């Protein structure tokens, strides 16, 4: 999980 | 907005759609290319191909269960387009290139059509 | 094998999945949820849910227009869900983790959970 | 277009  | 994206996760739906092919899930719709067939969700098709967008947006032709590609089309280059809309790998070779570019062309695949273009320049 | 890749292929597919959600074009099932409905494709529910997964392979429930969700399941929490199915994007927030947690394991969304319950974790 |  990534922050976009 | 805030959200948190998950990285893989276009990829593992692709491939579950893949998986959904291979195993004839929920296919509605049959592809005739010079008498072989193909079996594949329409989503999916649209999803890939311009062509595939304008045949099934069409109040007429969504509806059908089976659509036959113009004659000039071989059913190799097809095949492989058809795995690259479900696994983003492209098996492309000096014997297909030209088949591969005119079917991507006709189905309107411009990245695809992009690629070939460069790959047969390099040739030249 | 001997094939080329187009990175941003799984994601361009997903958008275009998406734009067809949001146009409402071939969305082939209705999912109710406390009475509040949702339109989508059986195929991208299959590919990012156990649950639908299990769901429209069987033999009987694969032919229904219509699903109904447990009436413990919250509506936002699966609204959600769905746009993350979609999008691959997940709207999370202090307020709503909770319900996004257990839709996402009734669901069966095991990524979803995993990040839910690390994110749960941290404020303790 | 990648060599995957
Ligand atoms: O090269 C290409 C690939 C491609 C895909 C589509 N698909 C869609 N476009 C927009 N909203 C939904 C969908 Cl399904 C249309 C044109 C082209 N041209
Ligand atoms: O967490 C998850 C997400 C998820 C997706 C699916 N989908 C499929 N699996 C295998 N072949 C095809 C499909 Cl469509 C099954 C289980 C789970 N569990
Ligand atoms: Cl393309
Ligand atoms: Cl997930």
């Amino acid at each position: 999980w990534v922050i976009p | 907005d805030s959200c948190i994206q998950f990285t893989r996760h276009a990829s593992d739906v692709l491939l579950n759609l893949n998986r959904l092919r291979s195993r004839d899930i929920l296919t509605d719709v049959v592809i005739v290319v010079s008498r072989e067939q193909f079996r594949a969700h329409k989503t999916v098709l649209m999803a890939c191909s311009g062509l595939f967008y304008s045949i099934f947006t069409d109040q007429l032709k969504c509806n059908l269960s089976v659509i036959n590609l113009d004659p000039e089309i071989n059913p190799e280059g097809f095949c492989i387009l058809l795995d690259f809309m479900y696994t983003s790998r492209l098996n492309l070779r000096e014997g297909n290139i030209m088949a591969v570019m005119a079917t991507a062309m006709y189905l309107q695949m411009e990245h695809v059509v992009d690629t070939c273009r460069k790959f047969i320049k390099a040739s030249e």
